[PDB]
């Protein structure tokens, strides 16, 4: 969580190349618990991602 | 998507109610409603030890 | 052979019905519904998601203008501004000082997942309840789906069923819902057409599949600051995510009776509100012969403990004399004690004890044999524990049967005073007459 | 009672009693892995600090 996002690269002359915008990005998970990382012992809900294909 | 599960209350047994103690490792939602014709309900989110009558 | 009975509407309760058919022995059906499912029938008004604001490349006219033109795109602008010089990049990309005119325009679309993330806005109408019921009567266990109105029969084991409408018309649903994932909203939405900005509705659409994407969303056209090629513009943001933090509370979490809401055939599922009228049409086959069942004489009842607690907290042992060996049918003819058993296993010792369950202080009903039957007279005492995770087996009736404790007094008390009214009348009366003579 | 100051105790410091009510309770493993799932009631010393 945050209150920017920014992106950069490194250029052919090794000098940083960045942008920096205002976004908001406070995501909170499925169901009815605000937990952080995934337990080892749970319960499986529907999830929507973005695949890799 | 794996999600925990919040761990059970103690419950006490009084004259026409119930008195649980919570304790959430992370903010967790706790609601309750009666089984009648008028259903007295409530929704709220619980972030540290209490107790709820 | 016709008969016809009226089994409450509860999840778990276990009713028992007896049928006395001359000339043969009783029977008792045992019934008892499994889950119940209430649907109303929806008609789609519209369909709502979240926006994409498209934004083209800027028209830039060196040297020279340009005009508008309207086009047919929902919540559309377009704008010229007359006196600019871009200074595009590593120049001006203009000659021209004041003679370059910029071509800006924006129009309101349809979010890339509508199909996947989108509420629906319904009307709801006369609801159909259907039940699922299992029938236990002499060696027969089946479990059936009914429609719970009379137009639909179902046979089990040679009889017919039939599961009349029930006794009240109650729904949870108002005439306006909106269905979002897992969840229901009582909800008034705007007509069709008729959406503002930032609210739920700011864009409809009659159908996920449509291409009509009705628009307001207050979208506005700025001027460019000098020197820099943009489009700068003024967007109200999208009502469907401030609906998505402001929709209240749903359906699921206040719902009489305990209904339960549930997935995309809108329901509401195990509500405990109302009577099932039964009417059954038994087959001579599933009878019994008087000349084949024992034959019961002088039955006596009396109870050894009762407890007016949810389970089954009372106890009554039967005496009779029989003549053979065999088994009976048992029933309670009040719904003021509700007993756990359909049939008894009758023996020559005489003895015979059956659990019922009641909430009076005092109950008063008839037991019947086979046969015979019997008057049960019991004092009962209220439970110690306060709370159980499972419901009564009983019917609430509390009003306590006359004889009972509570009651004697309120009849001795009133003949007292009933007799000191009458000799009070007495006296007066033949006073009042000697001396009118 | 579990959670409140005094789920556990003991009568001395080098004692070795150790009343404990801790409402500890045991699940069954999910399937296709080794672990020993279980929960129980926090420490209710650190709910008196
Ligand atoms: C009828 O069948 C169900 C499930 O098959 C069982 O739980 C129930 O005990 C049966 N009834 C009797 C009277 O055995």
């Amino acid at each position: 969580p945050g209150e920017f996002l920014q992106v950069s690269i490194q250029d052919t002359r090794n000098a940083v190349r960045a942008c920096r915008i205002q976004y908001h990005h406070d995501p909170q998970p499925v169901g009815r618990e605000k937990f952080t990382i995934r337990p080892h012992y749970g319960k499986e809900i529907p999830c929507t991602t973005y695949q890799q294909t | 998507c794996r999600v925990p599960m919040a761990r059970e209350p103690t419950v006490i047994h009084g004259k026409r109610e119930v008195t649980l103690h919570l304790h959430p490792d992370h903010p967790t939602l706790f609601s309750y409603r009666t089984l009648g014709e008028d259903p007295q309900y409530h929704e709220e989110w619980v972030t540290a030890a209490v107790e709820r009558t | 052979y016709e008969h016809s009975t009226v089994m409450p509407n509860v999840v778990g309760f276990p009713y028992k019905a007896h049928i006395e058919r001359p000339g043969y022995s009783p029977l008792t059906l045992q019934m008892q519904v499994v889950e119940t499912s209430l649907e109303p029938t929806l008609n789609l008004e519209y369909i709502t998601c979240e926006y994409k604001t498209v934004v083209p490349s800027p028209y830039v006219k060196c040297c020279g203008a340009s005009e508008c033109s309207t086009k047919e795109k929902p919540d559309y602008q377009c704008k010229v501004y007359t006196g600019v010089y871009p200074f595009m990049w590593g120049g001006a990309y203009c000659f021209c000082d004041s003679e370059n005119t910029q071509l800006s325009e924006a129009y309101v679309d349809r979010s890339d997942v509508c199909r996947h993330d989108h509420a629906s806005a319904y009307k709801a109408h006369t609801a159909s309840l259907k039940a699922k019921v299992r029938v236990m009567y002499g060696n027969v266990n089946q479990t059936v789906d009914v429609y719970v109105n009379g137009d639909h029969a179902v046979t089990i084991g040679g009889t017919q069923f039939i599961f009349g409408p029930l006794s009240s018309a109650w729904t949870p649903f108002d005439n306006k819902i909106v269905v979002y994932k897992d969840e229901v909203f009582n909800q008034d939405f705007p007509p069709y057409g008729s959406g503002q900005p930032g609210r739920f509705g700011d864009i409809q659409s009659r159908t996920v599949e449509s291409n009509d994407l009705y628009a307001n969303t207050a979208l506005k056209l700025a001027r460019p600051s000098p020197g820099m090629v943009h489009v700068p513009y003024t967007q109200t943001p999208s009502g469907f995510k401030y609906w998505l933090k402001e929709k209240g509370t749903a359906l699921n979490t206040k719902a009489p009776f305990g209904c339960q809401i549930k997935t995309n055939p809108v329901r509401a599922m195990n509500c405990a509100v109302g009577n099932i009228p039964v009417s059954m049409n038994l087959p001579d086959s599933a009878f019994t012969r008087i000349v084949e069942a024992p034959t019961i004489i002088d039955l006596t009842c009396t109870v050894a403990t009762c407890t007016h607690s949810s389970d089954f907290g009372g106890v009554l042992t039967l005496t009779y004399k029989t003549d053979k060996n065999g088994d009976c049918s048992v029933h309670s003819h009040s719904n003021v004690a509700t007993l756990q058993e359909a049939t008894a296993k009758v023996k020559t010792a005489g003895k015979v004890t059956l659990h019922f369950s009641t909430a009076s202080a005092s109950p008063s009903f008839v037991v019947s044999l086979c046969s015979a039957r019997a008057t049960c007279s019991a004092s009962c005492e209220p439970p110690k524990d306060h709370i159980v995770p499972y419901a009564a087996s009983h019917s609430n009736v509390v009003f306590p049967d006359m004889s009972g404790t509570a009651l004697s007094w309120v009849q001795k008390i009133s003949g007292g005073l009933g007799a000191f009214a009458i000799g009070a009348i007495l006296v007066l009366v033949v006073v009042t007459c000697i001396g009118l003579r």
